[PDB]
């Protein structure tokens, strides 16, 4: 009946490519995620993640280059500092830390992307739906 | 001569089915990655002194020769894991052989000696249970006359007897509880 | 160091001297052994794993629950029990479907595996946690003998789950045996199987003895005075197998067979009577005149 | 201006249409606000699809276009050219990835794949509404190329670019050019000496008017973008003046230090003062200071007085338009496959070590001998796929050349010593190119080379003789073999070169699962990388032979010559800019840029941030961290991404 | 809102003109000294910790000052009076969620001088009250405006 | 196309579109080079623009003419598996998107001119000989599939259900004559069991082709994956000698074929194919060399993985350019390693399958390499 709603933010140079590689390799994974492209994980910030939860996201995924492999040298280091604060901000708002997932996945890491999507889907599916939108619509 | 009529196209799938969920679908389905290199056969301790060829077991599973379930050869594997360790295609060989042995056991291809060992574990709780000489030997070297094991705990013996019945392992080996021995 | 001592079948009910040796040796090395009250057959994977994987894992999980209820980890002195319980534990932690299946069956008995048990092998526990240096500190009687070290297959393999180093060129037992003063002789096909595993001893006895004979022959050619193992199953195959090799093939070696705890025991300054060496099919008296 | 969108759902034959219900996704797109027309076609990138889009842009006066098909990383440039021809600004076009991100990964969940494709279309439409017309940034191209690696591939790229008339810089890490080809005795399938084809090319590249060869040098830094790269080359100190040196080699005859030669793979020794091989180019000597004791014997002998221990390394700064990576490969280290005994048994060698032993100018003078006793082996075994087609070592790929080089070296041994028994233990003989199957037939027919189909389980040494036994199953007889040999050659596979990680970071390029460098597309662009102005050539792009490497060097020269010949290239206008009316000069952006593009400036007597457009690569980090919202990067504005997020759940208004 | 701003708005409507709010963040109006090289934060301090320098920017000194994510117009009396800005004027026209943007900026410049090596766990552990630090005046207008129970 | 399994259209169609509208490229489709005089840098060429009997400027490729044409001609593009009209377009994504009239079969009934709005049809149109001066020439005439009628034991041309891999490509193609359906030619049914026979016309001294055709291992595994994607219950067996999956991602594609798609491999070159006259089913006689036993498995369809041979027109082109052929009959490079895309004739280069059997990645690389050399 219910299927989790997951939104993804993937950098063009690595994770978006890693998602592309999983596709070329026909590496199946759950159809809950809808990926949004950005040029760097450094483009991601709390406003975008929090906006996803307000709209009804049960889970939010963020994919970037491996630390030290950013196409723009250090954008991922800024995102990494932001996400750590965000995990704890979410807990204060009653949104489980686990509803946010960030990973470093290269352009050719299709298998990793596939397994990451499977694991993140199972984690959200087990948590059940996020009741934020239900409470805000009241 | 091998015709299509002599083969079972679903053998591999049936082996995988038996291996699901233990040891795992991913584990037993690894047989499908085999590229018949023979590394397993050259590594096999038993193949050096018998007609047993490890890759032919995988070949027969892929080809669909179900006579592999009636084979005495699959029971020559000592489960040394040398093939498992050296396989360049990550085939979980030792696990596939054990899963094939499960289907061979289901078909009735089980040796009395193995059935006797299985019977000792459900009846006495142990494959090698304690004897009168054990009590004498243990007390003579400072140990407790009887070890803290299932053989002397009616609670744990009944627990296993309930699980054995739930798993149908008693029916598999052909053990009757009223008779207190292996039927036929 | 507090560990639940899994005994198995062969050691407590037949080669009980291995139990006495382990009890004392582990006490001397700062390890407290607690009783696994109600522990049954691991169960022996050769028969149970080959007959029905579901029944092997459910009964293995039942035994893991006994240590989990006590709130301690498990320690064993057998490769057969180590492999059975360690692989059962790894499977229940890695595979949720296998865990759910087993727990549905365990629920009928009032048990439920939760995944907090770690299975240890005393030789591995000695090497990684205690240290080989602590073995040498407790040596009262150094052994001046050549030892044919037999690792066994279910100690280091499968390496993907055990993570105890190389199973091709290992050094673990060689250093523990050498701490006693003994010399681990290199011999041909050192890492091969004894032939008993996978229910082969019972189903194909002649096949199992051919492999044991090869190992004994290779160890003797390398100047070995005895063989040391970490498995009552290997022990039975090398010891009783020699009687069966003499009866079937007429070959006599009179090659002493010892478990590592018995070898360690002698070095710790233990009375050979406690080691129950008279229970062995092949007398160890000739070796006792050399140490 | 109210948006007027055209939505186009591709089927990609059945790649999308087989899983996703494209006609249903098309009817759904019609329900979205501002969608004037929505259509579906089998191949949107094909001629009929492109004309269909161009026709509707004109006919329905569209100001936005959405294509729901493959990844933008594949065809975003093609649909941008398409819409631009119809008069629509190329940045008023949006891609919805419903193939790689949907149809190909949700094949067994067609209903959910369809629902998903609809949401992805609604998300692209949502961003589309807020897209703005932008202008591609026209940038000049420096008329100069840089080739990294002086092997057969790199030499070919440099010779072709030089021959076309482009200034080229060839950087070679070791004292000599030539690469692994120079280490080989002969080369399959012709069995010519590697020298035959290579040495004249090495000689030519070192005296080419348009090629500046930097031997014993490494690229230590690369800044910039396509057509405008600023490079720093570290010319390492040979401690010898190249201008005065004549490569007479008198110094090496008197040097007392003996060092293992790296060119000879640890078989042959050399002196602290040396030349990699006798035909090395530049024909100049080098001093290894790690082992040099400064005894001064070489200087007494040196006539031109070229020796200079005080010589320091020089960092050269060069401006280049295109870069070609041709750093090659390294041979797999088989010490890990413990059952084969490499590093334990004396007579177990690699095929690359054999190449040096068999080489006429090698350390043994072309004699294949055993290390254990210096004797000639009468029986040799070749073990194929060592470090290849193996999940246990993490290399599940075919190394391409090991079947052919094992059959080749086996022919050479038969030519030198006909009585030698040679067996090749293989799984598949991969003699796939021109004359290769014939070379395999000839190996057996003319040279009597034997083949055993069976991957060996282990190699065992006889401690009394040093001879080796190979345990393997002859899969074609169903029997186990235990044949004895005097020498065992491991046909080691190819792995990326040791310095590949350093080069990867400097250029900013990716790796494929095999760890070799990644091409933009296996078929669309086989020698280009996703990083504009950076190309690939040779074994560093993947395991291959000399013919293929030379072809890639020539292919990379053509691809790298395009932006150079054009003299101008277009770059994406996804750059950050400050809205001075909102910026209060908090200074938060300044340190976030790795290139230092944002700077605090004074406009109208007030401090405000200002981005240097030329230094911004368009990552989007400072706009993301801007607390006032004054910083926005074009095409990835906060409002555009906000609409895209909403698009997953609902339509606007 | 300051009295003068209230009058300007009402007076604009009286004259049939559109009211215009100031558009920048508070740092322009603030009299504190900002570094030309940019903001770099070494440690995060609670308002009572340490002794603030009255001339240097409070954010640069390690205090959470919302001036960066807050609209100008008040005259920045709080930093001028020795305390950080609490963000009571709300965000600029280009920022929907004030707290999210403040967190983004803070996280970005924290340990920026040792960017690759700064432990990203320091900042979250330092701030014991995240919502109260970044949403004192705007929680109801944030993307996530409530605590789920 | 392997190894990515992208539609061939994905990579090709945009390149075809681009080459037909390039400012510096003059495309002469439906044209042949009929004469070449001169030497390097100074070649004088004559190109015969063959008559389509349709004005390209007026034609819009609407295809209304083909719907009313009464003449049915076998489609060469569909390898005889499809019928086309006398007035036609090779495939729907063809470039230039213009129609052509085949005069060999046209009866001049005039029905197509009645449905031609722009009145582009011109039966009086004559061929035009264009004279061009060029400095360099690049030969990229490709290849033809081996005709397996000669290997009589396989029954090609005798048994209805024995097809070539190139015929399968057309049957399996989404826009093919069967609409992407793999069917038996005997009864139009979909085969539940398929056998692929490798090295057909390659690595064979009896047909005079002792070379490896390079791509047949990979395309047999690829097409087998597509059949499994379309019809998972299909039993697929590949009869091979050596699996040659030698380039980037190829070994992985081979592993994936067996592990993910369940494609089976029999190491054994079949001795013969035999048809059951009552069902049209085929039996493949072969020894499983890895079991030492003889197999006689039945199949609903047998696909011959035909090798590559030079194109039919290669002799004409060889004479016009004055270039040589290697023992495999493909064009000869100056040196396999020194100059892989040059010929001994200065100013004449080679690119693609006409230089030797190879795949798309290699062909594209050669086209780029030939551009640099030229
Ligand atoms: C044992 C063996 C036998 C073979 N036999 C044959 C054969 O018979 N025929 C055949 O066609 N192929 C053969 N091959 C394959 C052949 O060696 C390669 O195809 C060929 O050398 C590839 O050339 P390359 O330029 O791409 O790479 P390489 O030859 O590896 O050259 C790389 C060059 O780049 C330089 N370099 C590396 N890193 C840096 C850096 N950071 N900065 C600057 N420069 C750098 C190196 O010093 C080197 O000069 C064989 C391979 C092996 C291992
Ligand atoms: C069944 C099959 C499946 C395959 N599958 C794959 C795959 O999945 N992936 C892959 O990479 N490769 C595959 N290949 C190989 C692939 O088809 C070739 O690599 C590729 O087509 C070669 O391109 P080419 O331009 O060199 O030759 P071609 O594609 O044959 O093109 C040659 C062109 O020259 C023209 N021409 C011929 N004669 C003349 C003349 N006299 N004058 C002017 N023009 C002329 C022709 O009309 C033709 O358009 C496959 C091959 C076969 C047979
Ligand atoms: S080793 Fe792995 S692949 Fe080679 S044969 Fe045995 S199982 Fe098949
Ligand atoms: S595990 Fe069984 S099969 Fe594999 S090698 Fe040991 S014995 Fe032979
Ligand atoms: S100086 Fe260093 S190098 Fe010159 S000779 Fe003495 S040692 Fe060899
Ligand atoms: S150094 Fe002096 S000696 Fe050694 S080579 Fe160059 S010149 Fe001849
Ligand atoms: S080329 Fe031959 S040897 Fe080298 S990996 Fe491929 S198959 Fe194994
Ligand atoms: S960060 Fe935003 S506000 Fe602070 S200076 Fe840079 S631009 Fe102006
Ligand atoms: S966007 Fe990335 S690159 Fe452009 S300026 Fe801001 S940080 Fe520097
Ligand atoms: S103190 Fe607060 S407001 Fe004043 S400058 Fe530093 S940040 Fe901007
Ligand atoms: S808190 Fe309110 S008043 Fe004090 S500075 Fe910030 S905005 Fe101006
Ligand atoms: S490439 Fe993208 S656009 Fe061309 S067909 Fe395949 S999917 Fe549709
Ligand atoms: S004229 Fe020739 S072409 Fe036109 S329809 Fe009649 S037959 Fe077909
Ligand atoms: S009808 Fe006229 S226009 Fe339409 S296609 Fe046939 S010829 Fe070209
Ligand atoms: S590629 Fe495969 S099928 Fe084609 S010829 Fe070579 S081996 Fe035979
Ligand atoms: S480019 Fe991928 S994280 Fe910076
Ligand atoms: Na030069």
């Amino acid at each position: 009946e219910w299927e989790p709603k997951i939104i993804g933010f993937c950098c063009n140079w690595c994770t978006y490519g890693g998602a592309d590689t999983a596709g070329v390799g026909r590496m199946q994974y759950p159809p809950s995620i809808r990926i949004i492209r950005v040029m760097c994980s450094g483009r991601i910030e709390p406003s975008l993640i929090l906006k996803a939860f307000k709209e009804g996201a049960d889970g939010v995924f963020v994919g970037g280059c491996h630390l030290g492999d950013c196409h723009y040298d250090s954008g991922n280091y800024k995102w990494q500092r932001r996400v750590m604060m965000l995990y704890e901000l979410l807990e204060e708002l009653g949104i489980e830390k686990e509803r946010l997932n960030h990973e470093w996945i290269s352009a050719s890491e299709g298998e990793k992307f596939q397994n990451t999507m499977k694991d993140f889907y199972n984690k959200i599916e087990a948590l059940g739906p996020c009741k934020l939108k239900e409470e805000l619509d009241k | 001569m091998i015709y299509s009529s002599d083969l079972n196209k679903n053998l591999a799938s049936q082996i995988i089915e038996a291996g699901t969920p233990i040891p795992g679908d991913d584990v037993v389905s690894s047989l499908k990655a085999c590229y018949q290199c023979g590394t397993c056969t050259g590594s096999c301790p038993s193949g050096r002194r018998t007609s047993y060829r490890t890759r032919k077991v995988i070949r027969k599973a892929l080809l669909g020769m179900d006579d592999v379930l009636d084979s005495d050869d699959i029971w020559k594997c000592t489960t040394c894991y040398t093939c498992y360790e050296r396989c360049p295609r990550d085939v979980k060989v030792t696990e596939i052989i054990k899963t094939i042995r499960n289907l061979a056991a289901q078909k009735g291809n089980m040796a009395k000696a193995h059935k006797m060992t299985a019977m000792y574990v459900l009846k006495y709780g142990h494959a090698v249970p304690a004897n009168k000489n054990t009590a004498e030997l243990r007390k003579s070297i400072g140990l407790s006359e009887k070890a803290p094991i299932a053989q002397f705990s009616e609670k744990d013996l009944n627990e296993m007897n309930t699980l054995i019945k739930e798993l149908g392992f008693d029916e598999l080996i052909g053990f009757d509880w009223e008779k207190g021995a292996l039927k036929e | 160091m507090k560990y639940a001592f899994f005994l198995g079948c062969i050691m407590p009910n037949r080669y009980a001297g291995v139990e006495a040796a382990t009890r004392t040796v582990m006490e001397k090395l700062g390890v407290e052994l607690v009783d696994m009250t109600g522990a049954s057959c691991c169960p022996a994977p050769g028969v149970f794993g080959s007959f029905d994987q579901k029944t092997w894992l459910t009964l293995a999980a039942r035994n893991l629950c006994i240590a989990e209820e006590m709130g301690v980890d498990i320690v064993t002195v057998c490769n057969g029990c180590y492999g059975s319980l360690f692989e059962a534990a790894h499977l229940l932690h890695d595979n949720k479907e296998a865990l759910n299946f087993v727990n549905e069956k365990l629920d009928k008995v009032g048990k439920e595996y939760k995944g907090n048990v770690k299975v240890r092998h005393f030789a591995e526990l000695i090497y990684n946690d205690i240290g080989v240096d602590k073995i040498a500190e407790k040596v009262e009687r150094p052994l001046n003998i050549n030892v044919g070290v037999h690792y066994g297959c279910h100690f280091l393999k499968p390496t993907d789950v055990k993570h105890l180093g190389s199973a091709e060129r290992p050094v673990m037992l060689d250093e523990i045996v050498e701490a006693t003063g003994a010399k681990s002789v290199p011999y041909a096909d050192k890492m091969m199987c004894c032939g008993a595993g996978g229910g082969v001893r019972a189903r194909e006895l002649e096949l199992s003895l051919d492999m044991t004979n090869e190992k004994i022959e290779n160890m003797i050619k390398a100047g070995a005075d005895c063989t040391v193992n970490v498995c009552p199953f290997c022990h039975l195959q090398f010891d009783r197998g020699q009687i069966e090799i003499k009866e079937k093939f007429g070959k006599e070696y009179n090659f002493p067979v010892l478990h590592l705890s018995q070898l360690l025991g002698l070095a710790m300054g233990m009375d050979p009577k406690d080691l129950a060496l008279s229970v062995h099919q092949i007398s160890v008296d000739p070796l006792l005149k050399k140490i | 201006e109210e948006p007027r969108i055209g939505v186009y759902v591709c089927h990609c034959g059945v790649n999308i249409g087989g899983t996703v219900d494209c006609p249903d996704v098309t009817e759904f797109a019609k329900t979205l606000k501002n969608v004037v027309v929505a259509r579906d076609y089998k191949y949107m990138c094909a001629d009929p699809g492109q004309e269909m889009i161009k026709k509707d842009i004109k006919e329905h006066n569209l100001n936005r276009v959405v294509v729901a098909a493959c990844s933008p990383r594949l065809h975003e440039p093609t649909f941008r050219r398409c819409v631009a021809e119809a008069g629509l600004n190329p940045f008023l076009f949006e891609f919805a990835n419903i193939r790689e991100h949907c149809s190909w990964v949700h094949m067994h969940e067609k209903e959910k794949a369809t629902e998903k494709a609809k949401d992805l279309v609604r998300m692209a439409v949502a961003k589309a509404r807020l897209l703005e017309p932008l202008e591609f940034i026209k940038v000049g191209v420096t008329q100069r190329a840089l080739v990294i690696g002086g092997g057969v591939a790199g030499i070919q790229t440099a010779l072709d670019l030089g021959d076309m008339g482009f200034e080229t810089i060839l950087v070679e890490k070791t004292p000599s050019v030539g690469g692994r080809m120079a280490q080989l005795d002969k080369t399959f399938p012709t069995n010519d000496c590697s020298i035959c084809i290579l040495a004249p090319k090495m000689v030519d590249v070192a005296k080419h008017p348009n090629v500046k060869l930097y031997a014993y040098s490494e690229v230590v830094d690369v800044q910039g973008y396509v057509g405008n790269f600023k490079v720093k080359i570290m010319k390492k100190a040979r401690y010898i003046d190249e201008t005065k040196c004549t490569g007479c080699g008198q110094c090496s005859e008197v040097c007392p230090i003996d060092v293992p030669n790296e060119f000879d793979m640890g078989i042959g020794m050399r002196k602290a003062i040396y030349k990699p091989f006798p035909q090395a180019v530049p024909a100049k000597y080098t001093i290894d200071k790690e082992h040099c004791i400064e005894c001064g014997l070489c200087a007494k002998v040196c006539g031109p007085n070229a020796i200079d221990f005080d010589q320091e390394p020089e960092i050269i700064e060069a401006e280049v338009g295109t870069i070609i990576c041709a750093i090659g490969y390294d041979a797999f280290d088989p010490t890990v496959r413990e059952e084969y005994g490499y590093g334990v048994y004396d007579n177990v060698v690699t095929a690359l070590e054999l190449e040096r032993m068999i080489n006429a100018s090698g350390p043994t003078g072309g004699k294949v001998i055993r290390l254990s006793d210096g004797q000639k082996p009468k029986r040799i075994a070749f073990i194929q796929c060592v470090g290849s087609r193996d999940a246990k070592v993490g290399n599940k790929y075919c190394s391409n050349v090991c079947c052919m080089y094992a059959m080749k070296n086996s022919q050479l041994i038969k030519e030198k010593s006909p009585d030698t028994e040679i067996d090749i233990y293989y799984m598949d003989i991969r003699a796939f190119s021109k004359g290769y199957e014939e070379f395999y037939e000839r190996s057996a027919k003319q040279y009597g080379i034997k083949f055993m189909r069976g991957r060996p389980s282990q190699v065992i040494e006889d401690p009394e003789t040093g001879n080796l036994v190979v345990r393997a199953e002859d899969t074609l007889l169903g029997e186990i073999l235990e044949k004895e040999y005097d020498l065992v050659v491991l046909s080691v596979g190819m792995v990326p070169t040791k310095s590949a990680d350093e080069v990867q970071k400097i250029l900013g390029i990716s790796r494929t699962p095999d760890q070799f460098f990644m091409e933009a597309h296996p078929k669309l662009r086989p020698v280009d990388t996703a990083t504009d102005g950076v190309y690939l050539a040779g074994a560093c792009q993947g395991p291959k032979d000399i013919p293929a490497s030379v072809a890639q060097g020539s292919a990379a020269a053509s691809r790298a010559a395009i932006p150079l010949a054009k003299g101008e290239v277009e770059v994406e206008p996804i750059i950050a800019s400050v809205d001075a009316e909102i910026c209060g000069g908090c200074g938060v952006c300044v340190k976030q840029c790795p290139y230092g593009a944002p700077r605090l400036v004074e406009k109208d007597g007030k401090v405000v941030a200002e981005v240097i457009s030329a230094l911004c690569k368009g990552c989007g980090t400072c706009p993301a961290g801007c607390p006032s919202g004054a910083l926005e990067q074009d095409h990835f504005k906060t409002i555009q991404l906000f609409k895209q997020i909403e698009g997953m759940f609902r339509d606007t208004a | 809102p300051n009295p003068e701003m209230i009058a300007e708005v009402v007076k604009a409507l009286l004259e049939g003109k559109e009211p215009e709010l100031p558009k920048k963040n508070l740092c322009e109006e603030c009299a504190r000294k900002k570094s030309e090289e940019g903001v770099a934060i070494e440690t995060i301090k609670r308002n009572y910790e340490g002794n603030p320098d009255p001339e240097k920017c409070l954010l640069e000194q390690g205090y959470i000052c919302l001036g960066i994510a807050t609209r100008e117009g008040c005259g920045a009396p709080c930093p001028s009076s020795g305390v950080p800005c609490s963000g009571c004027s709300g965000p600029t026209d280009a920022v929907v969620d004030q707290g999210a943007k403040m967190i983004s900026a803070l996280c970005s410049d924290f340990g920026i001088d040792n960017d690759r090596d700064v432990d990203p766990m320091i900042l979250p552990k330092s701030i014991k009250d995240k919502i109260g630090s970044f949403y004192k005046f705007t929680l109801p207008s944030a993307f996530v405006p409530i605590r789920l129970k």
